[PDB]
């Protein structure tokens, strides 16, 4: 029943901006941390950043901090991430995913949903 | 793939609103959060504690404490408890 | 007569203020009637009928909205998620 | 924890008048709509009147409509039923309510509180 | 058809006692257990003692025991409630009931019929 | 100190039905009997309703009896005043009214105080 | 309009709570009802009886009883002991 | 030494038990002890501390709360409304 | 030692009213009861009201009950007389007086020490 | 109605113990925190020691701070003073006392009820 | 440096006398009321007799009428109190005390200074 | 409202002593800082003297150093001067005066109120 369909993704430049969005359903998003994760050419999957379930508390990867924003609206049951200064490396597979243990913001694991994903492309 | 829970865990998932005798290993765990979550077996202020000794998951991990950043636990817990269809 | 509710319905009793893991019957009909209210799922205008569509006990039940001068949805959910001691 | 406390009940005559009390406790009455229910000999439970957390609205089964009134005072935690021109056919237990639903004013259930009750007998 | 007719209520002083009966009609008393409840001036029902249908079997209130004894003749189709030791609280109208299950003795047993009931009042 | 404060009068059809509110403060209402009371076009202070401190004795005017209810929540210092199957002849400001006799709840009187009043409107129009 | 109530009437409504040496009308005659009640000069089953035969009130009232229904006999009083300013 | 309590606070006292008109000084103070206690205008937390606001005690004192430990709003008050016989 | 010093006084119509002050020093004010006495052209001494150390309990002469009032500020050593209703027979010198002992506020107390006295005058 | 009796007081020497008790009557005893003041030759009284209505918490002055232990036996409605290392200093007229403020364990009023006391005579 | 030093206790049986002596220094006897007060073995302070300063005026417990006499001589500083009738229940530590107030020789006085006291035993 | 009243002054030789006294009313005497200034015959105000509210600090003009001594009585709403070896030129009439802020003790106090003054005249 699980449902998470990201989008916004797209063909960017080396320093332009897009803003992620992932669509949930099937679970009470409200309940759940939330993350975003990413799968570059050649590589597995990268955490990137993490929301807690109220959305007051944010985490974030060394590579990509101080550049992205991750966002939750629970009223629209939508999760978001903002990738400002996009660089050439953060061309990638963006994932919305659902963790299975719900306070579990700074990490993900072998046994959460994701969805189909969004494809990111910096140059 | 799908798996049948041995009763144990079986009592755990129903417990937690699962449905049926089959399910797939992401349902088990999605299930299982929801169970620690309700049951709040978790602490607060560190939520990625588990302190499970006085439940029945307790028993089914043979430990009474352990974060979730430590999946080994929870492997040895599945291995024991799900059966391959 | 004590009933251990399942999970998910447990959630809905204690964001009404239930403690504990044991009621009766009538304690978890009272709960269910003071989440309802607390969580203004009723309407104002129509104060019998319940709009719990997009809200956990809409989920539990599985419906958009529910009269309660008809209590059969009320008994399948009571039936599925209560355990008798 | 959910207690109700009838009292008032007696013995009067066809056309008499009686005043039954309810004090409640236990829960939040004020959040509460209330019913009065009473049993006849021989007979199931009949609902008998009720009224809402606020106390302006009322209503009342077409038995005593009229003749009977139902009352709240919610800083003394207390339900009043207001009995006049009494018939023999009023002889029953009554019985102070609360429904499981906090909106629920017209009608009983299977799920309400009631208190021991308080006993009416009206003959002559 | 069902009846239930209590009597030997009177005025009495504390320490005195007072034997009450319940005579029964329209139903199978032998089949029956059969209950005594009370209702003291402006209060409420309180169940008071109950007996199982072949009559060996008996149940009293707390504040009763030791000082009533229930008894009954079916032969006479008759309920006794024999009060000992009496006291002023002991006061109240004192009520025959038939439960509606034949096996229910105790308190909060669902009563089907009871009496109008036979004043009892201690004072000096 | 004293004041009484109506409100919930409006404008509505013959047979349609208005309640109004009395948020009372400046003395202790839990200790008086409260009354309404009404002054239709060209006429003078018609009483209309009246019940005990405690609520459960209430009083009308043969005029109203069967249509209004009175009721009271002490805890809220508040009078209420249901009117039903209302007539034409019930337009008119009305006043909540505390007697200066605590138990007084049938009839009012020229040393009673009463509020500024709300206005009903009963038409068809 | 301002009154200043004569003696034997102020200290009536001074031992009713009332504060200074002028009223109007209506706070004297507002007194005058707490003091019947709490006094309790009143009849409980006939509340607007007032009893007044062996207090102060009855002097001022040159009564012993009386029914507040009617207003002829405070009339009077009022006349006797308010100076209007 | 009786004093006549003014029939504001001699509402106080009844409330609390007290019979009659006339006291001592210190037959006053113990009811209204018992005032404060039977009507729970204490902090069951910092049981000297008193919450008379929107209770008659509060209005006669014109105060919404205060301490035991100071008696100064307590003279005040039993200034205006004892009279010494 | 002990200083006490009266003010206030001066001429009113009857039907009037005056607050009289009494300034006090020399020795621990708070600790003492006080008094008010007065003497008219001829007359006598008259005692007039007195008040407890604290200031929460009062006395005064039938003469003047119900229109005089006494009363204290013990953290400015001033003792006060708030005359209302005066009529002719008050026309008098107030005088400000300390008990000999501590507890005495009543008539005929011993006098320790009293002012110099203020004139009140009453008349058309 | 509040009657305080104190007893058990009497000579002793330096370094010696007493124990009094106090027999309460005429209010609630287990509704009141309770307290002992003493009152030494020339000088005022001066509050000893206190104890809450349930007993179980207790006050002492630092003049007797560790030397004397109040307790209380809500069954006898009475109050008991142990004193231990008895003091040429702690001489005095010991009295039980009723707070006017039924919470009021740490220091006395002037509003308090005290019995007429029993004397204590340390001496070597 | 005020003192009051008791004397003249011993035993005897009923019926028999004693009189005690009581010498007082450190103050102005002679302007001063005295009191008599004493205590049973373990009991509580009971209040005996009194005598105005200048010795006319006389004040006997119930108890003790017609049987204490209560005197002093101011030349000497002494208080006495002739005993005679003595009776069992005046077993007893006899004590002197000062009044805190020159003119307060009844029940209940407040005290200043008392002594040690002296023993009177009563036994056949 | 507040009072302030000057005494003690008089005719002295050089070399001899004086006190003054100056009694305090209608504000909190124990919070305020007291001041004495002087001014002799014409020639314009002098500060003196200050004093701390509390008692414990002290301040003197230049001229007086060494002998006069300022102090109070907190208790008695008292200030004193004791002035010592009088010089001719400490003639003048002497003024207590109440600062207008409490800490205030020093030359160029702000005044709030003052007495009306005593005359100190030192010559042969």
């Amino acid at each position: 029943e699980v449902q998470l369909l990201e989008s916004g993704g797209g063909l960017v430049q080396p320093g332009g901006s897009l803003r992620l969005s992932c669509a949930a359903s099937g679970f009470t998003f409200e309940e759940y941390a939330m993350l975003w994760v990413r799968q570059a050419p050649g590589k597995g999957l990268e955490w990137v950043s993490g929301i807690n379930a109220r959305g007051y508390t944010t985490y974030y990867a060394d590579s990509v901090k101080g550049r992205f924003t991750i966002s939750r609206d629970n009223s629209k049951n939508t999760l978001y991430l903002q990738m400002n200064s996009l660089r050439t490396e953060d061309t990638a597979v963006y994932y919305c995913a659902k963790p299975w243990y719900p306070f579990m913001a700074s990490k993900g694991s072998e046994f959460d949903y994701w969805g189909q994903g969004t494809l990111v492309t910096v140059s | 793939n799908q798996v049948r829970p041995k009763l144990p865990l079986l009592k755990i998932l129903h417990a937690a609103g699962a449905q049926g005798e089959m399910f797939t290993v992401k349902e088990v765990m999605h299930y299982l959060g929801q169970y620690i979550m309700v049951k709040q077996l978790y602490d607060q202020q560190e939520q990625h504690m588990v302190y499970c000794g006085g439940d029945l998951l307790g028993e089914l991990l043979g430990r009474q404490s352990f974060s979730v950043k430590d999946p080994s636990p929870l492997y040895d817990m599945l291995r024991k408890n799900l059966v391959t269809l």
